[PDB]
């Protein structure tokens, strides 16, 4: 099937709703992947909201704040998946498993944009 | 590659 936005986004929907704790490797290393991509839909200064409702959701302290923003800034600046495959590689599965699932739940529910004139606008179209 | 930061702590 070909990678659309409309099939980035029911992928997704789908996993958002999933238990991803006894999926294997290969398909949570995906998940990272389907994060990174997200990520990069959003504009950049949706970030810092990104990372606020990340912990807030999570249950997080203010001092989490500096690594969970950089994670989202250096995904979302990534070039050929070398941040990416850090993360895969330096982090324990419990902390991956932990910081998708918590993104797919949030990233459905932000807006992608922040200017009050590009969602004013939008919101007149929406049926 | 790179070095990745430390992932979060919960408490």
């Amino acid at each position: 099937p070909k990678i659309t936005l409309l099939t980035l986004i029911k992928t997704a929907e789908h996993w958002a709703r999933q238990d991803i704790r006894t999926i294997e490797d290969s398909k949570l290393r995906a998940l990272l992947t389907l994060c990174a991509v997200m990520t990069r839909k959003f504009s950049k200064s949706q970030l810092s909201l990104l990372c606020e409702t990340h912990l807030r959701r999570e249950g997080l302290g203010q001092d989490q704040a500096e690594p969970v923003l950089e994670v989202y800034q250096r995904l979302h600046s990534d070039k050929g998946g070398s941040f990416e495959a850090a993360l895969w590689q330096q982090w324990d599965r419990q902390s991956l498993i932990m910081f998708i699932t918590a993104f797919l739940n949030i990233a459905l529910q932000l807006p992608c944009e922040s200017s009050a004139v590009v969602v004013s606008g939008l919101r007149t179209l929406v049926p | 590659p790179t070095v990745a930061p430390p992932a979060p702590v919960y408490r």
